[PDB]
RNA sequence: GGGCGUAAAGCGCACGCAGGCGGUUUGUUAAGUCAGAUGUGAAAUCCCCGGGCUCAACCUGGGAACUGCAUCUGAUACUGG
RNA sequence: AAGGCGGCCCCCUGGACGAAGACUGACGCUCAGGUGCGAAAGCGUGGGGAGCAAACAGGAUUAGAUACCCUGGUAGUCCACGCCGUAAACGAUGUCGACUUGGAGGUUGUGCCCUUGAGGCGUGGCUUCCGGAGCUAACGCGUUAAGUCGACCGCCUGGGG
RNA sequence: GCUGCAUGGCUGUCGUCAGCUCGUGUUGUGAAAUGUUGGGUUAAGUCCCGCAACGAGCGCAACCCUUAUCCUUUGUUGCCA
RNA sequence: GCGGCCCGCCGUAA
């Protein structure tokens, strides 16, 4: 039932008495589709090793997010080492017009609405913490309604 | 050029010769001619059994051939014909009559000489070399092995230098003489060159 | 209780700041521990503690300080439990596949042990072989029968035994330890505040544990 | 809607004029600021609701927009006098 | 304030801090252009000259040695009165104000208690070293922030040229 | 006949030197680290103790040949108390 | 505790 993606493959060398040792590393991101992701990163000699084993680090570490509809009602914003990003709603019809590993994250998370940009650096390991970013600092209107001591209809109005 | 001839070291301890017979000198390069025949013209002559070992052995005025496969309704026919042919020819090869028996292979998967040129005839249709490396190795494995090691060498489709892959898990020691290493090897013709391919199996350490 | 059977914390300039509301006034240039706030939460553990206990939870004992080891291992043993009472293995919980591995061999040990000699006669082989089962025996004595992945652990010092802690917060298993002014409180733990080297506080701590769990059987 | 310890980037250090920014009540003023109203802000172009050329480019009807300026009336929480 | 300041004594003179009490009543912060103060070397006029020492002269070393090493040695280093206005002038960190878990010292004041003793409780100023959250590309900073904020000023826009 | 700089196979050397790696688990955003480091020993990553590591593989050692001491069997073409 | 000893043509593994 989990829907996998794959971001990118690169190869990466070591230097020994001998000479140069080489090794691949793999990002992979999982979800179900509904809300919940999680995504991993592998490393081995041969690039099939890597790849399978991304998976199942992912599949262990999940986070679930709240949407409402395809989307949330926060425009909001995550940092990490150099990655600024960006993310707001989109009203329908729209896709999940974004950049590189963004497009993955959001698929695999269940959005189909949304209104992303990335600033600063771009690598891929960095901009995938998009969802550490700010997926899961978002806050649904029960919620806040709940910790304010208040009622929804009148949170809303 | 560093490592000894596995099958050579332990003819002595645990392994048989595959030719065995008396002779002088008067008689031992003609013996050892004979022998070669008819040992090449088996090899070619089977090409499409399975054909592992053959071994000879000299009654006094005659000569003994077992041949060991795992297929042996081919290499037997319908009827006797077949080896009746063989038999004929071989007297011929060698002036003393001939008498012919056939053995058989109960786990194709050991015996490395079947894995081997299993792997060249793989490689010659053309397919990936590390499925098929790893093909052998799981297969190897999966029906009760200590140790197994296969490798490649030559010009793999690429124009740079013939590159070198090899696998191994369980155990392969090669330093203890009690141990039961069973290796041979082949070779395969590209249009690209000829491609080497050498196979260790760990049977079990003998006491 | 009422007999104070418990001792206080080591020094005013060894204790960590997060301890403030567990404090009480210190007079004798060490920490005194109010005890006004040890008893409620203590009787909290001790019916979670019960209650677990009765759902055959297969609870955990640490504490290696050579002070708590033959404690902890009366205290188990006793009802139905298991215990840690020398080098924590890093990875006990996180690496347990690997673990099995080294009971594995124990058991297979234990089981020629009572014939050792008979098989041969080889005394090399024999001692080296019995000398390595004592060596096998001191880490994995208190573990070697139980299922794998307990559902509580009980810790005596909290700051000296982190790894297991941390593995424990990993794992996701809720934990009991005791923790002294020197130490803080930082995985999900029901919080024991008291000393934990002074021979009656841990004896104190232990009987009533050790009562409970084999009250929650029944 | 960016930066200045080491990547480019804090004057060698002070005093100080013009400028920029003001701790707290009370009372007045309505300058800033805010709400209405009126007069303007050409037509064409853009947008919306329509119509006619076999449809479309093309032409046309009505409406919003023209973020502004001035004038009058009112409000007094925050800046200013 | 910075550059910086060490034998002892006298004369003239500036700043900082603490205790208690009284007084005036927002009199404040920052500051383009302007003004002042800035190590060493260097310049002008007049003195002084023990040691040290650019330039310079010999002796070595070296394939060569306009250097490192040795023997000498002038300007200069010192004083008075004027110029010059630059330094890795560095904590490579601009000036004010507020808030935020802790330990071990140094130095200088003051209150209380037996002031017994090198005692015990506090309470101000200025300075070293570890380290939490947090921040940072990392190294690290961490109540004397490179943490959370406000006011004003000065600077940056690929490397050479 | 040309191409060992298109190859297989087979050799030399560092060097009979004692090292070289992997699985799982942890630490770091990452290249990676940990184990393999630390105390004492050995011809030796040979061993004990300690230690976020727990175990494995190729290596080391041992199994092979010959030489040095005795005991049974056999006694020619070999030996003579 | 201090005597001396300089250089290495142009491109070029995936």
């Amino acid at each position: 039932e989990l829907q996998e993606k794959l971001i990118a493959v690169n190869r990466v060398s070591k230097t020994v008495k001998g000479g140069r040792i080489f090794s691949f590393t793999a990002l992979t991101v999982v979800g179900d589709g509904n809300g919940r992701v999680g995504f991993g990163y592998g490393k081995a000699r041969e690039v099939p090793a890597a790849i399978q084993k991304a998976m199942e680090k992912a599949r262990r570490n999940m986070i679930n997010v709240a949407l409402n509809n395809g989307t949330l009602q926060h425009p909001v914003k995550g940092v990490h080492t150099g990655s600024r990003v960006f993310m707001q709603p989109a009203s329908e019809g729209t896709g999940i017009i974004a950049g590189g590993a963004m497009r993955a994250v959001l698929e695999v998370a269940g959005v189909h609405n949304v209104l992303a940009k990335a600033y600063g650096s771009t690598n891929p390991i960095n901009v995938v913490r998009a969802t550490i970013d700010g997926l899961e600092n978002m806050n649904s209107p029960e919620m806040v309604a709940a910790k304010r001591g208040k009622s929804v209809e009148e949170i809303l109005g | 050029g560093q490592k000894v001839h596995p099958n050579g070291i332990r003819l002595g301890i645990v392994k048989p010769w595959n030719s065995t017979w008396f002779a002088n000198t008067k008689e031992f390069a003609d013996n050892l001619d004979s022998d070669f025949k008819v040992r090449q013209y088996l090899t070619k002559e089977l090409a499409k059994a399975s054909v592992s070992r053959i071994v000879i052995e000299r009654p006094a005025k005659s000569i003994r051939v077992t041949i060991h496969t795992a297929r042996p309704g081919i290499v037997i026919g319908k009827k006797g014909e077949d080896v009746e042919k063989l038999r004929k020819v071989v007297a011929d090869i060698a002036g003393v009559p001939a008498q012919i028996n056939i053995a058989e292979v109960r786990k194709p998967e050991l015996d490395a000489k079947l894995v081997a040129d299993s792997i060249t005839s793989q490689l010659e249709r053309r397919v990936m070399f590390r499925r098929a490396m790893k093909r052998a190795v799981q297969n190897a494995m999966r029906l009760g092995a200590k140790g197994i090691k296969v490798e490649v060498s030559g010009r793999l489709g690429g124009a740079e230098i013939a590159r070198t892959e090899w696998y191994r898990e369980g155990r392969v020691p090669l330093h203890t003489l009690r141990a039961d290493i069973d290796y041979n090897t082949s070779e395969a013709h590209t249009t690209y060159g000829v491609i080497g391919v050498k196979v260790w199996i760990f049977k079990g350490e003998i006491l | 209780m009422l007999k104070a059977g418990v001792h206080f914390g080591h020094q005013t300039r060894y204790w960590n700041p997060k301890m403030k509301p567990f404090i009480f006034g210190a007079r004798n240039k060490v920490h005194i521990i109010n005890l006004e706030k040890t008893v409620p939460m203590f009787n909290e553990a001790l019916a979670e503690l019960n209650k677990i206990a009765s759902r055959k939870g297969k609870i955990l004992f640490v504490g290696t300080k050579r002070a708590a080891s033959e404690a902890v291992k009366d205290a188990a043993l006793s009802c139905d439990q298991f215990f840690v009472n020398h080098r924590w293995l890093g990875g006990m919980l996180t690496n347990w596949k690997t673990v099995r591995q080294s009971i594995k061999r124990l058991k297979d040990l234990e089981t020629q042990s009572q014939d050792g000699t008979f098989d041969k006669l080889t005394k090399k082989e024999a001692l080296m072989r019995t000398r390595e089962l004592e060596k096998l025996e001191n880490s994995l004595g208190g573990i070697k029968d139980m299922g794998g992945l307990p559902d509580a652990l009980f810790v005596i010092d909290a700051d000296h035994e982190h790894i297991a802690i941390k593995e424990a917060n990993n794992l996701g298993i809720p934990v009991f330890a005791i923790v002294d002014t020197n130490s803080d409180p930082d995985g999900v733990d029901f919080v024991i505040p008291g000393n934990d080297d002074a021979i009656r506080a841990v004896t104190l701590y232990l009987g009533a544990v050790a009562a409970t769990v084999r009250e929650g059987r029944s």
